[PDB]
């Protein structure tokens, strides 16, 4: 939902840009970043 | 119902709470679990309600240095894996624990292993003749394939039993006395500790317990008793439970608590579980009565089942009055260490009432048409003339039909000497429960005056009664 | 002497009958120790004309153990005053275990155990003990061990004199909170000397001179004394003996005093005697590097090693007290050392300066269940452990359940050599697998076949870090932390099993640090495991490691070390890496709405309101705002008449700015039979990054309305008598009625709302002659009131 | 017969030597052989002096 | 206290008679 929005901004920052992955299970930082 | 589960690349790393949703109600999986649990709170209620349901496992099953996990029982479901070479050394269940306990109770239900080794490595809370059950009643028993020293090296391996040499029960306490039980030394049985729990037949020592700190048991500390001089006549241990549940059923079992020794160490004993029921009690809340008036003669009421049963309810009463208008460890042992130091040294050789049976309602008969009732309610659990039954109050009152409230009768001005005349007025009867109009003009009559001797509203106690037609007559000039 | 006026004889013990104890009857000093037990079939009255007055002192300690029928020691030992504690009996100078029938301890006289400690156990009748302050006694008041006397439950009660009879005259003592007064007996007040004075005062509280010890006859005098600290010299107490030798380090003696024992021991191999000599200005029974005595008595320095062997009974020794420890004193040892030091109470001081001086031990070492053994630095010069005799299995040194073990030795500094047997280490928690690896290596072991049995998986509940980790980034958001620590390989990168990441709430910057403890959710660190980072390349090229933990309260504080977690082996190292402790804290939010919103009418000025603090401030809540909203009227109320059939009579029931801290507010101006909406919120901060909502009515007019008004009439003509009223505007205005009656008891008429106001509308009609009256109820919502005069006029149609 | 640990060696001990005193003359533990063994009166009576 | 002291008198002796916080402790309460 709109935590994945809200964490993966926050992951990217300035830089600028799934739900199988990190929704429907464990999701880590390592793989946000791609 | 049938749920059949596959996930990517099989595995999964189930944690404490998060992650565990995810094979809520699957079974049969295509894949494998490492279920590597090391904090969180009530884990054992919560994994059951996701993880319970599994029925069968394919690929391999390994739990990896989980913390609080004290026993699989809430994995008791999984009967079957579809074994196969997903491990290395070809194993199937691995196991390597800080806390875990017992894996299933083997009196049960038996499990299938397709094929593959086991691993039991550095689990030192699980006895090692619990892994020999575990042998046993599993599939892989001996001949097929090969699976001592790290694991139950910090259990107890009980080999004797407590028995109940007497109960007695009562109202909401009961009493327990267990054969007196002591090591090759008394000084050891530092003292009996009790477990007990409401079991309302099938509960086992490990379920819905973690190493966080969730243990369903109540627990209680029993000291030894005073020895008794004589060697052949001692003391029966007991206790006594109070503030229980009356016409409950109690499961309860006792664990001793003896002290280590560097040499042989003693082991503890334990009774079985057994279940006992506290006796029957009159029950006490009829709560919670609701009532409302159906009609002017038909009343309806309901009210709560007892929160407090105490026995098998049977059928309730209603009447009705018409008022009307380790340190511990160390210590013990230092003490007796010095014991024993002094001893070496300083020794040297040479009433309307109803019974209503099943329904918590009633529609008591036809009765007076507006008056308020007192309504008194009791529960009981025996039928016997001999009944125990101990009364809720509450008020209520039948609606009025206020149709007969209205004269429908006699009204109407006599005449008299000039200005000399009055209204002649009729009482109702059987009303259900003052009256006031001429030219309107308005005006208030009540009981007073009636001893005494235009339109007519008459009523009070309900308003909007019907208007009499008005009476017209001539100036009384 | 003055000082002491009786002999001084050896130790004693008294067994089986009383008829032995007349031996004290004319001793004052005892150079060993006083066991008076095992005497049953003695009572009371035994004990009834039996003392010992001319006691004084005991050098090494008192014991009784069951000493059937005496039930007090205070007419036994009146005067004994000082137990010195020189060979103590298992830690303790002082030990009464199982007096069936003792019930008050007496000894009111004693006054310093300059060593060992006191332990008075399972006395079924004893008390007269919480009345004892030993902290005066004992220079030292630790490890003290009294428990399952008499005392401890039946709420035995001690009764003692002076104080508690307003005569005073029984030195208060100090308690944490509870200071009492302090005796031994209820007619024996325990002494306490001022804080100027451990040397003794007199009655008045004077002090005795700096030599003596315990009690003296009159203040500032070397003689006199009753006790003598340091040594003791034909009625005077020396700091130090003139030239006279020392003497069991409490007396002076002269040389043939010394000869009589050398000669008497020589004459006599009673094995119970010593070939007395003197070194060093001393006179002892046992003379390393002095080991040879010529004709005369005096020790002279080695020629070559003279290490002073000792030789062990059975070829094993347990060293589980001071008593067993101190019977090495100044030794090489021929035989195995087992340590089995169990208890919660530390020795290490004792054990140092007893068996610091080895250098040298030929069988092995054992170290079994030592409880609250910390260290084993107190083998101070310890150097080699030969192992010619083997613990089964061939262990030089075995350590097994050391609860507290936690270093062997400064390996920096240490040196340690065994020439044969391995090495063995079982079940020591705290004890961290570096310094046994480095053992391995400082010890010798490594240079020959190895395969010691070191079971990995020692150091449990004991943090062995030896690297550190840096929090290269992070992030704070209100819920949410990035934390991005650098990364970090052992040697080879596939023993990295991945990180652990510790966090906990932590309001303050003080915490203890990861040690190794349970993981309950009460106290310990919530833990989140963490796969190992991707190994691709050159750091450069791969990122740091990193994790984003989440679902925090807002703006509270937290502690987020992290730790590595690696495969164990005997073959590798590097055994693992922590971060520091630092804190960090999540951002703040808006708060959350505030609680309990209340109102009452107090004050008739306006409404008064108060109310709680929000659920969750979601910061340092420190500002609220207020709305007053001043509800109009509802419309209906205004033109519905309510002298319609069946319809009831009717009832009821920007100027905003912050406020402070204070919980409670009220305003300035209002209207009566009023009260309106109001609405509020609360700020943890002119960003005002901050309405819960409750209504409610206030006092009614609050005086009686009762408004004067034109009620004149004016008779025109018959059914025009000209009767106004007028409008009430003080309350809000709504008026329910006004009544009209034509008095006859008052024949009443209800009123238009409005239609009488178009021109004094709806105004009775068809009046007789003569007298009338009315009282006119302007009623409003209430209308308890209402009512204007009775007045009446002469009508005359 | 078995053991006699604690207070219990005590009473027991006490019974067999009777009148008779423990003997004791001041220069393994009896615990040793009647706590952590098997213990019968032929050996209780070497702790009485005769 | 309360209650306790006669009830749980009666429960634990009432057939051996009374003479005068746990069943060890006050089991020997009763005339036996």
């Amino acid at each position: 939902g709109g935590e994945l929005v809200d964490t993966l901004q926050f992951v990217c920052g300035d830089r600028g840009f799934i739900v199988e992955e990190c929704c429907f299970r464990s999701c880590d930082l390592a793989l946000l970043e791609t | 119902c049938p749920k059949v589960c596959h996930l990517l690349e099989g595995e999964k790393t189930i944690d404490s709470v998060t992650s565990a949703q995810e094979l809520r109600g699957c079974t049969v999986i295509n894949g494998s679990l490492i279920i590597n649990i090391r904090g969180g709170n009530n884990l054992a209620a919560e994994l059951e309600a996701n993880l319970g349901l599994i029925e069968e496992i394919s690929g391999y099953l390994k739990i990896r240095r989980s913390y609080a996990l004290v026993s699989l029982s809430f994995f008791r479901k999984l009967r079957l894996i579809r074994g196969e070479t997903l491990e290395i050394g070809n194993y199937s269940f691995y196991a390597l624990n800080q806390n875990l306990r017992q894996l299933w109770d083997w009196s049960k239900h038996n499990l299938t292993i397709t094929q593959g080794k086991l691993f039991f490595h550095y689990n030192p809370k699980l006895c090692l003749s619990e892994i020999h059950k575990m042998e046993e009643v599993s599939g892989t028993k001996g001949r097929q394939e090969r699976n001592l020293k790290t694991n139950g090296d910090q259990a107890s391996c009980e080999n004797e039993l407590l028995k109940f040499s007497y109960i007695r029960t009562s109202f909401d306490k009961i009493l327990l006395r267990w054969e007196p039980y002591w090591p090759p030394d008394f000084r050891d049985l530092l003292g009996f500790m009790l477990f007990y729990k409401e079991a309302p037949q099938n509960v086992t020592e490990f379920d819905g317990q973690d190493a966080c700190g969730s243990n369903s048991w109540t627990v209680v500390d029993i000291d030894p008793p005073l020895r008794s001089n004589d060697p052949k006549s001692q003391n029966h241990p007991g206790w006594l439970m109070r503030g229980l549940k009356p016409w409950t059923q109690y499961a309860i079992f006792v664990k001793t608590l003896v002290t280590f020794s560097d040499e042989r160490r003693t082991y503890g004993a334990k009774s079985d579980i057994i279940y006992v029921q506290t006796d029957a009690t009159n029950p006490s809340v009829p709560l919670d009565p609701i009532s409302v008036s159906n009609s002017s003669s038909q009343i309806i009421l309901k009210w709560k089942p007892p929160s407090d049963p105490n026995g098998n309810i049977t059928h309730y009463l209603v009447f009705w009055e018409r008022q009307a208008e380790l340190k511990e460890l160390e210590e013990s042992s230092f003490r007796k260490t010095f014991e024993d130091y002094l001893h070496n040294v300083v020794f040297v050789p040479r009433r309307p009432f109803e019974k209503v049976v099943n329904k918590e309602s009633l529609v008591i008969s036809g009765l007076r048409h507006f008056t308020g009732y007192r309504i008194e309610l009791q529960a009981c659990n025996q039928d016997t003339p001999e009944e125990r039954c101990s009364a809720a109050y509450v008020s209520a009152r039948t609606m009025p039909e206020a149709k007969a409230d209205d004269i429908v009768g006699p009204v109407t001005h006599e005449i008299f000497e000039n200005n000399v005349v009055h209204l002649m007025w009729q009482e109702p009867k059987e009303p259900n429960g003052l009256y006031e109009s001429y030219r309107e003009l308005h005006l208030c009559v009540s009981r007073k005056h009636f001893a005494l001797e235009v339109r007519i509203r008459a009523t009070s106690l309900a308003g909007n009664g019907s208007w009499t037609e008005p009476t017209y007559f001539y100036v009384t000039d």
